[PDB]
């Protein structure tokens, strides 16, 4: 029962965490494409 | 009142083994409040259980799994939790007991894949302490009438006797069938363990007072299995039930392939 | 006057506490952690109004669903005669209530009342030892320093062991930082009150500190840590995490934290041989205070038995009362090694004669076996010559070409490019 | 409910990764 | 209930013999061993104040029984127990007779083995004021300060100063633990020592017994009687782990 | 930020007067007794002719 809940709350944060990183490499990697585009 | 730990630890160095289950008995009284003492004298704890003529071993274990779990040993903290015997109280609901209850439960589960993927002569056999402590948690669940997590823990560690177990003592076997074979079919990757967890859903299906036909074909397709859906409709022609005969039929046509409808209308012929 | 003026104040305080209220309820709005650390950094501003007046408006504003766990605190609490919802029903958040507890908290705990402070706080980790939610961990760190700092003027911080332990433990499984480092610190304070240095040595080596910890949290751990090595014979890493602890403490605020941690560094350097710079005994905020410790640094220097011995007469319970005591006895016999660390670091050759009638040892034997102690340590590098009765030196070789310079500059690489890493790791951009 | 969420976060967190290697390839080739 | 009646008795019988010029060693031993075993069920350790007194009485007698014996690893934890039960939230009994005896007693032990970190933690449970008053424990301490300064010939002076008989144990021990980290300090100090200088102060009074804690050690006597690359492997490891983190992105 | 509390913040007694109030940042040696100079030339070399 709060077994689930414990991993629930783990995988929360660590999905909240890469969430945020993904967040971060989509916009390098948009300025680096406008980059080559202009 | 106590001052520090020494004298415990100096007491599992003396010869009589009465002296040797006191301090065991001391040290799970207060290992809570001062591990840090006991981490470095763990080989006397290791000493005291792997001898078989110590009657309290299973403390001895008790002790060294609590003490680990301290330390983050998770996996030898696991491995003296199962040596720690009955003595570990899986009705407790302290901390120590649950975290051990979750790392059995994915240790559990990591086997478990790892035996069904490989074929049957390569399955590692599971400790038989792990496999009863989850055993136990399965009834605490089914007990404790939270059917749809016994499920969810059932398909995680491939055991498809407790998820029919779950189906069938739930209160509402339509509705958590219902749940399960969304989860199934929305979820789970595994072709072949997919398959088996239809087929297990079929056969309640089926044994079900009032068989779910509708469900019964749709699972059977994504089985691919023409044979049974064509004896199904034989049964219902003979069973007089012509609407659900002919709803299914325009459920396999919508939903079954080419290959498939062939199959059922050849067997529907001969 | 003095009426309005008050009314102004406590006013403009409820507001901040209202914002601080809304920015932990935007905390768990887009399901990240932080934006609590916000409301509570102005934690000590807040804390230093907290009328009864705005305590009193600020517990019936958000507390529109009444419930037993503040009419626990209404009791104690006192209302205008003469003299806000901000508004539906809805449910508070656990954190926002942990919140306005602790804010009750610390205004008990400033006006001297302890006792019911004690129930209070009991009554505040009580309800959130049940939760697992992150959001409530930073919060929760907090709550335990200032439950822990309750105990303290109640003299009662013996009694908080098993309860810090329970705590520390559930951090560690949760994978929690800040509120992992500050019960790991209150841990440590707990153990060195009443002198458990073994149990808290222990604790430490079995235990790691968060490396994402907070500044002041992890400078509070460098000096307990520094306190347990030097009063455990490891004066050099001792002497290295105090100065480490100095770095990282808060430059504006912190005096007596600073005050402790410049004491323990002036002993355990003096300790070690080494002379604490002057600097540090000039500065205002400072100097008063080590101004024992100043007379004490003297006589180390020139070796000043009847110095040495009069300035702990007259300061043995200045000493005592930041428990350094025992370490200025153990300089108080380390003050010839002090005095050989001097000699070979001016003499490159020199007789064990010479030794002994510089520093008064009354014997050239005497100064033999003192040297080679020291010699033993990393006090001195020489190499003494029985034979004839040099002390002589180590040949100072020419530190470049000698791959020393390679290592300390691939450790600053390593340094460097971690802070680029973690600097472009932290961007984190937004969503809008 | 429990479990249904518990897989949800697994496969999410699956499929965070999987846009990050492809991010961290393109930012390469990009970068080339 | 009667039974600790019945180990008050017993250990009358044993502190009786104790006193007496030569106590039976494995008399009292067995007497100390079933004494303890009932202490066990008289609640060892976390109450009656009289339960708690007479446990440390029989853990007192205990360790000195253990230091009588001569053997160490047992003193050790008889000295634990009791530890357990000396100072701490005890508050509540009388200040022992013995307290400061056994105290500096451990304390001295604790220099007999190089423990040197643990002797002043311990110095730091015990309070300030009977540092430098109760003889027992200044005895020891001052003997400690006597070797961290290097002053051996004073240790060996003081080594008669002891407050009680029972002290020379590990006196004895010290006295041999200062001159082996005499003889560490010497070979990390001196480049080529003679024989006959290390036999006047390594206090080997006899020649053969300096010669034979020579053979003792891989510190030898030698003939005359007088005790780079480039790695390139490593740090281009190093260079190309630095190449890593300005390569494969953040 | 942390006014470190638990540390008690300890109070320079009553802002009492202090040495100089200088702006004086001096070093260790400043501090050791002297004698002037010629006298000690004079009377290192009387002994050897002076």
């Amino acid at each position: 029962r709060q077994y689930y809940l414990s991993k629930i709350e783990e995988l929360q944060l660590i999905v909240n965490d890469k969430s945020q990183n993904l967040r971060r490499l989509q916009a390098q990697r948009n300025e680096l494409n406008a980059k080559v585009r202009l | 009142m106590i001052t520090s730990a020494a004298g415990i630890i100096s007491l599992l160095d003396e010869d009589e083994p009465q002296l040797k289950e006191f301090a065991l008995h001391k040290l799970n009284a207060v290992v809570n409040d001062f591990w840090a003492e006991i981490s470095e004298s763990v080989d006397k704890i290791e000493v005291l259980y792997e001898d078989e003529g110590f009657r309290s071993r299973q403390f001895a274990a008790l002790v060294a799994s609590k003490v680990f779990y301290h330390l983050g040993a998770f996996e030898e903290s696991l491995n003296y939790a199962l040596g720690a015997g009955d003595l570990f109280n899986v009705n407790d609901n302290s901390e120590y007991v649950e975290t051990i209850i979750a790392k059995c439960i994915d240790h559990y589960t990591k086997q478990c894949v790892e035996n069904a993927d490989l074929p049957e002569g390569e399955k590692k056999p599971i400790d038989q302490r792990l496999e009863g402590i989850v055993n136990k948690m399965f009834q605490r669940c089914l007990d404790d009438h939270k059917y749809k997590q016994a499920i969810g823990i059932a398909l995680e560690t491939r055991r498809l006797d407790v998820f029919e177990k779950t189906i069938l003592e739930s209160n509402d076997v339509p509705g958590m069938l219902a749940y399960s074979l969304k989860l199934c079919m929305s979820l789970m990757q595994n072709k072949q363990f997919r398959n088996k967890v239809l087929r297990v859903l079929v056969k309640i299906y089926m044994n079900l007072e009032k068989p779910d036909f509708i469900n019964v074909c749709q699972c059977l397709i994504f089985l691919d299995d023409p044979q049974a859906v064509s004896d199904i409709l034989e049964k219902l022609v003979k069973e007089d039930n012509l609407l659900m005969a002919y709803q299914i039929c325009f459920d396999l046509y919508e939903s079954a392939s080419q290959q498939f409808l062939s199959s059922v209308i050849q067997n529907l012929r001969t | 006057a003095a009426e309005h003026s008050q009314r102004e104040l406590d006013t403009v305080t409820l507001e901040d506490i209202k914002e601080h209220v809304k920015q932990l309820e935007k905390a768990v709005s887009g399901k990240e952690p932080r934006f609590v650390l916000r409301a509570l950094r102005m934690l000590p501003s807040t804390s230093r109004r907290l009328n009864h007046y705005v305590l009193y408006k600020a517990v019936q504003g958000f507390f529109t669903s009444n419930n037993a766990t503040r009419d626990f605190l209404l009791p104690f609490l006192e209302e205008p005669m003469d003299t806000f919802r901000p508004a539906a029903s809805t449910p508070l958040l656990p954190e926002v209530e942990a919140y306005l507890q602790l804010l009750v908290v610390i205004f008990m705990m400033n006006s001297k009342r302890y006792k019911e402070a004690q129930k209070i706080s009991d009554d505040l980790m009580q309800k959130i030892s049940t939760q697992n939610r992150r959001a409530l961990d930073l919060v929760a760190a907090k709550c335990y320093y200032y439950h822990a700092r309750v105990y303290e003027f109640l003299d009662k911080l013996d009694v908080v062991r098993s309860f810090l332990h329970a705590r520390l433990r559930t951090a560690t499984l949760r994978h929690d930082a800040d509120g992992q480092a500050t019960l790991l610190n209150l841990l440590l304070r707990n153990y060195l009150h009443y002198s458990l240095y073994d149990q808290a040595e222990k604790l430490v080596s079995k235990s790691v500190f968060p490396e994402q910890a907070n500044n002041n949290e992890w400078a509070r751990y460098l000096y307990y840590t520094g306190r347990i090595k030097a009063i455990q014979l490891e004066y050099s890493e001792a002497r290295r995490t105090m100065t480490n602890a100095l770095r990282k403490a808060p430059q504006h605020t912190a005096v007596g934290f600073k005050q402790t941690v410049h004491k323990l560094l002036i002993v355990v350097e003096l300790l070690l041989g080494e002379i604490p710079d002057r600097l540090q005994f000039r500065q205002p905020s400072l100097k008063r205070s080590l101004m024992p410790y100043f007379l004490l640094t003297q006589a180390v220097r020139t070796g000043n038995l009847a110095k040495f011995n009069q300035v702990l007469d007259q300061f043995g319970e200045k000493f005592q009362a930041d428990g350094t005591y025992t370490l200025i006895i153990r300089l108080r016999h380390n003050v010839i090694k002090t005095g050989v660390r001097m000699i070979s670091l001016s003499y490159s050759r020199i007789s064990l004669a010479d030794i002994a009638q510089k520093l008064q040892l009354d014997s050239p034997e005497d100064a033999e076996f003192i040297v080679a102690k020291a010699i033993r340590d990393g006090v001195i590098e020489a190499s003494i010559n029985h034979e004839k009765g040099y002390v002589q030196s180590k040949e100072m070789i020419d530190i470049y070409s000698t791959r020393e310079p390679q290592l300390a500059f691939h450790q600053r690489i390593s340094f460097c490019l971690d802070i680029h890493n973690m600097s472009v790791k932290a961007m984190r951009f937004p969503p809008k | 409910d429990l479990y249904s969420r518990y897989k949800k976060l697994q496969q999410e967190l699956e499929f965070l990764e999987v846009q990050e290697e492809y991010i961290k390839d393109e930012q390469k080739n990009l970068k080339k | 209930g009667a039974v600790l009646q019945a180990a008050t008795g017993m250990y009358e019988q044993l502190k009786g013999e104790w006193n007496r010029k030569s106590p039976n060693l494995s008399k009292c031993g067995e007497e100390l061993g079933r004494l303890k075993l009932v202490l066990l069920e008289l609640n060892f350790l976390p109450l009656t104040k009289q339960q708690l007194i007479l446990a440390r009485d029989i853990l007192e007698i205990g360790a000195q029984w253990s230091i009588l014996r001569k053997d160490i690893p047992s003193f050790e934890r008889y000295m634990a127990q009791l530890k357990c039960y000396y100072f701490d939230y005890k508050e509540q009994l009388p200040e022992s007779a013995y307290m400061h005896q056994l105290l500096g007693l451990n304390l001295l032990f604790l220099l007999s083995q190089n423990r040197v970190a643990e002797f002043h933690t311990e110095l730091e449970r015990l309070p300030a004021k009977d540092i430098q008053t109760n003889v027992y424990i200044k005895h020891p301490v001052s003997l400690e300060q006597y070797l961290m300064e290097g002053s051996y010939n004073k240790v060996f002076l003081a080594k008669g100063n002891i407050p009680a008989e029972s002290y020379t144990f590990f006196i004895d021990i010290l006295l041999d633990t200062i001159r082996d980290e005499i003889a560490g300090c010497i070979e990390k100090a001196y480049e080529k020592i003679l024989f006959t200088e290390a036999t006047r102060i390594l206090f080997f009074n006899t020649p053969k017994k300096m010669t034979d804690y020579a053979k003792k050690r891989g510190w030898v006597l030698g003939p005359n009687n007088y005790y780079t690359t480039i790695p390139s492997t490593e740090l281009a490891k190093q260079v190309i782990e630095y190449a890593r983190q300005l390569e494969m992105i953040v | 930020d942390d006014e470190f509390e638990e540390f008690p913040a300890e109070d320079w007694a009553g802002l009492d007067e202090d040495e100089d109030a200088h702006v004086w940042e001096d070093n260790w040696d400043d501090d050791n007794v002297e004698d002037d100079f010629s006298n000690q030339l004079r009377a290192e070399l009387e002994k050897h002719g002076y």
